[PDB]
């Protein structure tokens, strides 16, 4: 069974240093040329660097010349990247990824084996746990909690314990210009259920240690 | 550098369409092309390398053609696993560069958007900050503008949206806009305003509140 396996991405300040490793198993590394490839958040896939089957020739693109290294330890059927003097733009999943390659000199030909990726988060923010605030329905009603200035990723959202589904809208987390996070999450509720019907956005933020439950209620 | 201009950005269409994928290159790369498959949080998969050798395992309704500066993507009947992000990539001369991607989505009926407005809680209001929300619920196409106005001034550059994946269900999108402002900007004014322009709507939709 072929595998690539991933670790050592994280979030660090920039300036500072990361390494990666792509742990293979499943056929012959020392064989195999070994790209890495990054994608930042919502944005698509940038080559990074290749480095030959036998750990001579490496190429890298232009914007991490002089800063990342690629290198391989092929007694340990390992990959690596080590990446100094980090910057926000370097903020991305990283992709280690196979290339038999091509002809005699075995220049790049496909990458058909993939890891699964490692984040790399690039930020001078530092760890904050969010507020959350209402987003109450007025005068089928929507509401819904507003999850501001948290850091890093992830944040989770549940609506009443897991209890209420349907409805509901958790959007996609934005990046502020103070280089905090925020998220929104809604749901659309019948009008007539407001007088009654508790609502309660459980919001848990694991990397700060933050757990709200926030009640949204009619003004 | 070889520039790979991938076209259209997206698309819409329904399980049993053919699909027609367009990668261009700057310069004649041969044969040299390579084709992935992307979906959300998941690592890229080959399809096509040589610009038409099927992967092995590869479903044969994915083809691919081309050689020199043009080459295709055909998807020959969509099935419902098929709708993804697709990449394509040079694999000719370093620096290895890749196509913007190909985002393929269901195609639906056309759905107005529900809009609704959210004034800033008066416990965010202590903190300094206002925080207006402009809801945009389950509408189909995903291209949908939001103005914002506060006394009739256009806001610019103080607003972020995000917008949902097409729900499992219904295949709608649903977009929030949230507009920043001080505590002191927010008690200067009045009138805020959300105008909602979308092709079901006859005219922009404009939910509002005063202070």
């Amino acid at each position: 069974q072929v595998q690539l396996v991933e670790s050592g991405g994280g979030v660090v300040q920039p300036g500072r240093s990361l390494r990666l490793s792509c742990a293979a198993s499943g056929f012959a590394f020392s064989s195999y040329g070994m790209h890495w490839v990054r994608q930042a958040p919502g944005k698509g896939l940038e080559w990074v660097a290749v480095i030959w089957f036998d750990g001579t020739k490496k190429y890298y693109t232009d914007s991490v010349k002089g800063r990342f290294t690629i290198s391989r330890d092929n007694s340990k059927n390992t990959l690596y990247l080590q990446m100094n003097t980090l910057r926000a733009e370097d903020t991305a999943v990283y992709y280690c990824a196979r290339d038999r390659g091509i002809g005699a000199r075995r220049g790049p030909y496909y990458m058909d084996v993939w890891g699964k990726g490692t984040t790399v988060t690039v930020s001078s923010a530092s760890t904050k746990g969010p507020s959350v605030f209402p987003l109450a329905p007025s005068s089928t009603a929507a509401l819904g909690c507003l999850v501001k200035d948290y850091f890093p990723e992830p944040v989770t959202v549940s609506w009443n314990s897991g209890a209420l589904t349907s409805g509901v809208h958790t959007f996609p987390a934005v990046l502020q210009s103070s280089g905090l996070y925020s998220l929104s999450s809604v749901v659309t509720v019948p009008s007539s259920s407001l007088g009654t019907q508790t609502y309660i956005c459980n919001v848990n933020h694991k990397p700060s240690n933050t757990k709200v439950d926030k009640r949204v209620e009619p003004k | 550098d070889i520039q790979m201009t991938q076209s259209p950005s997206s698309l819409s269409a329904s399980v049993g369409d053919r699909v027609t994928i367009t990668c261009r290159a700057s310069q004649s790369i041969s044969s040299y092309l390579n084709w992935y498959q992307q979906k959300p949080g998941k690592a890229p998969k080959l399809l096509i390398y040589a610009a038409s050798s099927l992967q092995s395992g590869v479903p044969s309704r994915f083809s691919g053609s081309g050689s020199g500066t043009d080459f295709t993507l055909t998807i020959s009947s969509l099935q419902p696993e098929d709708f993804a992000t697709y990449y394509c990539q040079q694999s000719y001369s370093t620096p290895l560069t890749f196509g913007g991607g190909t985002k393929v989505e269901i195609k639906r009926t056309v759905a107005a958007p529900s809009v609704f407005i959210f004034p800033p809680s008066d416990e965010q209001l202590k903190s300094g900050t206002a925080s207006v929300v402009c809801l945009l619920n389950n509408f189909y196409p995903r291209e949908a503008k939001v103005q914002w106005k506060v006394d009739n001034a256009l806001q610019s550059g103080n607003s972020q949206e995000s917008v949902t994946e097409q729900d499992s269900k219904d295949s709608t999108y649903s977009l929030s806009s949230t507009l920043t402002l001080s505590k002191a900007d927010y008690e200067k004014h009045k009138v805020y305003a959300c105008e909602v322009t979308h092709q079901g709507l006859s005219s922009p939709v404009t939910k509002s509140f005063n202070r």
